[PDB]
RNA sequence: CGACUCUUAGCGGUGGAUCACUCGGCUCGUGCGUCGAUGAAGAACGCAGCUAGCUGCGAGAAUUAAUGUGAAUUGCAGGACACAUUGAUCAUCGACACUUCGAACGCACUUGCGGCCCCGGGUUCCUCCCGGGGCUACGCCUGUCUGAGCGUCGCU
RNA sequence: CGCCGCAGGUGCAGAUCUUGGUGGUAGUAGCAAAUAUUCAAACGAGAACUUUGAAGGCCGAAGUGGAGAAGGGUUCCAUGU
RNA sequence: CAUCUAAGGCUAAAUACCGGCACGAGACCGAUAGUCAACAAGUACCGUAAGGGAAAGUUGAAAAGAACUUUGAAGAGAGAG
RNA sequence: CGCGACCUCAGAUCAGACGUGGCGACCCGCUGAAUUUAAGCAUAUUAGUCAGCGGAGGAGAAGAAACUAACCAGGAUUCCCUCAGUAACGGCGAGUGAACAGGGAAGAGCCCAGCGCCGAAUCCCCGCCCCGCGGCGGGGCGCGGGACAUGUGGCGUACGG
């Protein structure tokens, strides 16, 4: 899990926020691995990743990367999408599979938090006061 | 001090060169609105940034 | 006495003076003025008269 | 008396550089006159000679650049300054050919089921 | 004496000019600008100071390239062409 | 900016007001009292041919 | 009235454009009416004022029938200096008095190739207007 | 503090609502923009119907609206099969088709 | 009788209210919706005949070319400028150019010091000194070359 | 600007209110730490204060002397006002 | 019994827009107001630094911006224009 | 006892490319308070908000059901009206609080892996020739390299093929 990075465990505030241990990161370790691969190779695009092993202290994933400027990718349709600018650093905006799993997206009654495309989008729509011209 | 770097000396040179009164023919221009150099700096009153 | 480019060294000043005035110089002393311009004192070779050179340049 | 760019372009590199050298020695003499008092005519000639130097150098550089462009015409690799400089993002995007080429499945679909022009009666 | 007497002993500069951002905030002993964080690749900027952000945002300076970009955008960034000669 | 600049009026009210204004435009006392110099006008409900 | 949604009627904007106009359209702003004889000879009404054409002042202190050649078009101050539109200052030297070109009438035009081209273009546009409105 | 008789009111204004207020001064502009886009689209598909593909007859789901009939998303594959129109040809002649809708009766 | 003090009024000062003005804001709306290793944003230093700031610009430096325009710019001076063997000014801006820091890129900086390859000079080819030009950052993809392994093998 | 309507950032003596200006105090407090000045002349509209000369004094080499570091940045030097 | 077929991928439109480029408008403010900034304003200046941050619009239609005489060393006056 | 093939690694100022930094109003992913309210206060509230970090585009994200429903059934996403201050949550206190159906704006669908068949049918690079330049493509040749059977391309994807 994610230990809260506060000096000497002091989280100055109300007791409900005193937690330091037993805390958890919102994104998965696979998403973190994809993010590290993408940050190292910012000239490539993270496509997906998979699990290849684990230990008591380590997890091992293999991340598929695509060189967006190689001709074998540029000249092939159905892979030209990854070369568009709207797809750079998908793993840092949670657009891969592993990253998307943590956003609460989906269809139906279990996923009402994300109607509108994201939790923040749903929150804005539900917390905006629509002040029409004629009230 | 006497010991100074080239950058410091050049900065002081620019601040020296811009510490002069306005030319008198400026006030004869059309729609001037300028009377005297308000950015004058005296060495004893206002100290430079560096 | 010349006002030269602040980025020019003594070798460059010597060669420039030699080429564009057709004179031979002995040594170049160099300072940078408090206003930022570089000043070069170019001593001429003994067989050249700096007075005559200044007359030809037109700075008498 | 002044020089123009349109009558400089017929001349070759040697006489263009000769013109540039004459203008430069003239400008140096004008600066000497500026520091030794001089006259208003010689002080006003400084800008004219400076613009003439700029004009000659512009013609020289334009001639050289156009010659380089015609030399590198048709070559696979060109110097970066000879390549177009639209915008970094616009240089990063797909060219027209790979922008509009389609898969065999896409073009087979387009052949089999083309969009029809139709109207509906009321 | 914490006041006038102790003011007489300040003669060593903590900060110098910064080669990035040109401010007199380059801590010499830490080798770091306290305004832009120069040895860091990214400019130091915080949303708790909108006034400080607008002191140094884009447009407060010269915009040598961006002015030409804004002008060139109006004609589709055309290049390699000249007006038809007279 | 959210001062409620606009008001909504019932359609029946607005039609009522149009009818009242039209009815009052046919009474010479009311038009004269709006100050419209209808003194040589041959007929206050002044109707002209379609060729206008 | 004005219907074009891209031309402004704002007073501040119009004044700003007028007073910060570049000189090549200050030339348009500083136009003068032609005399009746010139307006009959050429089918034009107005004409930008020019360095070497002669005018009559029709408004102000210097109005009269006297023809005076323009000696200066001071576009920065939106005025023109004419030959005898002048006054003595304190020391006795004579200084030109600038007047607005809208307050003069051009009686003879300084004619050259460009002036003739502008005159015929204006006349042709006026004639196509008349034949459209016939 | 409550004052005499009244209604216990619970306004939802404890949450910095003034930063998220959606004014509607661009509503007439939006109506103009949508109207112009509709006109342009109708011009673009010149003889084709302006509103778009023909939609099927569909009964509203729940017990409150099942006495009412509205337009559906598209014609079902069974409908197209027993009408004799190919499912990939219908969309070119302007018949909307919903591959996920079944026919229960 | 005067001074002095108070009240009021005329005039004069001090002061900058009021009013009138407005090339400024604020608000709403529309259309676009474009930065960067081909070096951005930002910073520094420079650049005008007389120029400190603001503005503009980059050693071609208050601008070159080109196109449109068509006789000015102007505070003073100067000299242009047959307006046709082409033109002041302004606008536009597609050609050319664009100093030093800066992601900032040979190493380093509150200083400075390299290496490699060409060219010119003193040399009078051999490699020292001077100058000019071009390279020399990190990460990473494809390919290339050179390799390493008591890794897995084949042949001898 | 009046009248009929409409709409407000709509009326000040106070808030140790905000900004600006101005009084009495008041020609008042004060210009009193480290011994000290004086005579003549010159320049000059003008001299207790500047310059020269003469005198009397002080710092008294751990200086009120001669030079530097840091810091300042042209204060340096002539000429003029 | 109903309903879908997870753990791979793409996708326009309707939607958002207190930064930017260019516009238009207003029952808004009218120089202590309106942006901090109508003006050489993120300027002068303050702080080691992070940062803080002003004041400041109006001759006249046209400079025609008071020639000349006179007192004074001049500031400043009296005449004249 | 050396020469080869492969595998796994390394170096290069190797040939050609690509990333970095800025802006950040709008958008995506995280992280994340306390003032405040509760007339005290600790759960709660403020608030998944401020501040902090990262990443984009002219929009972004979402998106073609492991859906809603329980009906005579609807049918991707997004936005508006309404549902609704409701169901529900809550020291059941203060307070918080959606969704479905309905009406509209818009409307558009699809592609792989796998299972199979097709003599790898596939792709990149380097040369040479022609047509071109305006973002560098087409056509042709190469006993020219490489990638690739540890799987390229064509048919095909739950609506079946
Ligand atoms: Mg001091
Ligand atoms: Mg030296
Ligand atoms: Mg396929
Ligand atoms: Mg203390
Ligand atoms: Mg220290
Ligand atoms: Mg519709
Ligand atoms: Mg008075
Ligand atoms: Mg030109
Ligand atoms: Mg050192
Ligand atoms: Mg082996
Ligand atoms: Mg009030
Ligand atoms: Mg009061
Ligand atoms: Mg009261
Ligand atoms: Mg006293
Ligand atoms: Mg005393
Ligand atoms: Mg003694
Ligand atoms: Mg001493
Ligand atoms: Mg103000
Ligand atoms: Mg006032
Ligand atoms: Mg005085
Ligand atoms: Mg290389
Ligand atoms: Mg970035
Ligand atoms: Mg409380
Ligand atoms: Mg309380
Ligand atoms: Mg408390
Ligand atoms: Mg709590
Ligand atoms: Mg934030
Ligand atoms: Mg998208
Ligand atoms: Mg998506
Ligand atoms: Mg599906
Ligand atoms: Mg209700
Ligand atoms: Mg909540
Ligand atoms: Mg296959
Ligand atoms: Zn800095």
């Amino acid at each position: 899990g994610r230990k809260r990075p506060v000096p000497k465990g002091a989280t100055y505030g109300k007791p409900v926020h005193h937690g330091v241990n037993q805390l958890k990161f919102a994104r998965s370790l696979q998403s973190v691995a994809e993010e590290r691969a993408g940050r190292h190779c910012g000239a490539l695009r993270v496509l997906n990743s998979y699990w290849v092993g684990e230990d008591s202290t380590y997890k091992f994933f293999e991340v598929i990367l695509i060189d967006p400027f190689h001709k074998a990718i540029r000249r092939n349709p159905d892979t030209q999408w990854i070369t568009k600018p709207v797809h750079k650093h998908r793993e840092m905006r949670g657009l891969t599979s592993a990253g998307r799993k943590s956003r609460g997206l989906g269809k139906g009654h279990k996923f009402h938090h994300t109607i509108g495309g994201s939790r923040r989008a749903a929150w804005r729509r539900r917390n905006t006061l629509q002040l029409h011209r004629y009230r | 001090s006497s010991h100074k770097t080239f950058r410091i000396k050049r900065f002081l040179a620019k601040k020296q060169k811009q510490n002069r009164p306005i030319p008198q023919w400026i006030r004869m221009k059309t729609g001037n609105k300028i009377r005297y150099n308000s950015k004058r700096r005296h060495w004893r009153r206002t100290k430079l940034g560096l | 006495v010349f006002i030269v480019d602040v980025k020019a060294n003594k070798h460059q000043i010597k060669q420039a003076v030699k080429k564009l005035y057709d004179i031979d110089v002995a040594k170049v002393n160099t300072l940078i003025r408090p206003d930022g311009e570089k000043k070069a004192y170019v001593r001429l070779a003994p067989d050249y008269d700096a007075l005559d050179v200044a007359n030809k340049i037109g700075i008498i | 008396a002044k020089i123009k760019a349109r009558d400089l372009r017929g001349k070759k590199k040697e006489e263009l550089l000769k013109q540039l050298d004459d203008l430069k020695v003239e400008l140096s003499q004008l600066r000497v006159a500026k520091v030794t008092g001089g006259a208003a005519s010689k002080l006003s000639k400084i800008r004219v000679v400076r613009k003439s130097i700029a004009r000659v150098l512009t013609v020289i550089n334009q001639t050289q650049k156009e010659n380089l462009r015609k030399f590198y015409k048709g070559k696979k690799y060109k110097p970066l300054d000879l390549r177009p400089k639209k915008t970094r993002a616009m240089r990063r995007r797909l060219n027209k050919h790979e922008e509009n080429l389609k898969t065999k499945k896409q073009q087979r679909k387009e052949r089999l089921y083309p969009l029809r022009k139709y109207a509906v009666k009321a | 004496t914490k006041g006038t007497s102790s003011f007489g002993k300040r003669r060593n500069k903590t900060h110098t000019l910064c080669r990035r951002c040109g401010s007199k905030a380059y801590h010499l002993q830490k080798s770091t600008c306290g305004k832009c964080g120069y040895p860091a690749k990214r400019k130091r900027k915080y949303n708790w100071s909108a006034k400080a952000k607008r002191r140094n945002t884009t447009g407060t300076g010269r915009m040598r390239h961006l002015k030409i970009v804004y002008r060139r955008f109006r004609h589709g960034f055309r290049e390699g062409t000249t007006p038809k000669p007279k | 900016t959210w001062r409620r600049w606009h008001r909504r009026v019932n359609t029946t009210q607005k039609r009522y007001a149009i009818c009242s204004a039209l009815a009052a435009s046919a009474l010479p006392a009311l038009v004269m009292s709006k100050g419209h110099r209808i003194e040589e006008v041959p007929e206050l409900p002044l109707v002209v041919e379609d060729k206008v | 009235m004005k219907f074009n949604p891209f031309v402004t009627s704002d007073r501040s904007k119009n004044r700003k454009r007028h007073f910060n106009a570049p000189s090549h359209i200050r030339r348009k702003i500083m136009s003068s009416p032609l005399s009746k004889e010139l307006r009959q000879k050429y089918n034009v009404r107005s004409m930008p004022i020019r360095k070497d054409d002669e005018v009559q002042v029709v408004r102000g202190h210097y109005k009269g029938q006297q023809i005076g050649k323009v000696v200066q078009v001071y576009r920065k101050k939106y005025v023109i200096y004419i030959e005898r539109v002048q006054r003595e200052k304190a020391n006795g030297t004579t200084v030109h008095v600038g007047i607005h070109p809208s307050k003069v009438v051009i009686t003879r035009l300084k004619l050259d190739k460009d002036r003739k081209k502008i005159l015929e273009r204006k006349a042709k546009s006026r004639q196509v207007g008349k034949e459209k409105g016939k | 503090a409550p004052s005499r008789n009244g209604m216990v009111l619970k306004p939802h204004f404890h949450k910095d609502w003034q930063r998220r207020v959606a004014t509607w001064f661009n509503q007439p502009a939006r109506k103009i923009r949508r109207r112009k886009a509709r006109q342009a689209k109708a011009r673009r598909i010149a003889p084709r119907p302006a509103s778009g593909p023909i939609r099927p007859i569909v009964r509203c789901p729940t017990v409150r609206y099942h006495t009412k009939v509205r337009a559906g998303r598209g014609f079902s594959l069974e409908e197209l099969r027993v009408a004799g129109i190919h499912k990939k040809v219908a969309r070119t002649i302007g018949i909307s088709v919903d591959p996920r809708r079944r026919n229960k009766s």
